[PDB]
C-alpha cells in the first residue's frame, strides 16, 4: 500500500505506481540495437540489406 | 542500459544436429569419417579395433 515504485536487480527502476489511480505500469526501456548493413561486395552489385 | 546482447550465429538446434552427426559417425564408421567419407564397420569390429 505504501510502495511508489519497483526496481530491477542492478539499481534500475522497472515498474511505477501511477498516483491518480493505484495501478502499476511496467516500464520498459527505449527499443535500441545496432544498424547493421549486409552487402555483396561493390564490385559485383550495389544493392544493399 | 546502452548494453546489448547478440544470439550465436548457430543455434542450440544446429549444435545439437552437429554433436548427432559427430556421434552418428563415429558410431557407424570409427575414425575414418575424420579421414575421408564415413566408412561402415560393425560396432563390435570397431571396438575390436579400438
Ligand atoms: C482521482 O480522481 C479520479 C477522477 O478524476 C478518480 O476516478 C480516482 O479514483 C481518484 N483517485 C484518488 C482517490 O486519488
Amino acid at each position: 500500500p505504501f510502495q511508489q515504485f519497483g526496481r530491477d536487480i542492478a539499481d534500475t527502476t522497472d515498474a511505477v505506481r501511477d498516483p491518480q489511480t493505484l495501478e502499476i505500469l511496467d516500464i520498459t526501456p527505449c527499443s535500441f540495437g545496432g544498424v547493421s548493413v549486409i552487402t555483396p561486395g561493390t564490385n559485383t552489385s550495389n544493392q544493399v540489406a | 542500459n546502452g548494453l546489448t546482447v547478440l544470439p550465436p550465429l548457430l543455434t542450440d538446434e544446429m549444435i545439437a544436429q552437429y554433436t548427432s552427426a559427430l556421434l552418428a559417425g563415429t558410431i557407424t564408421s570409427g575414425w575414418t569419417f575424420g579421414a575421408g567419407a564415413a566408412l561402415q564397420i560393425p560396432f563390435a569390429m570397431q571396438m575390436a579395433y579400438r
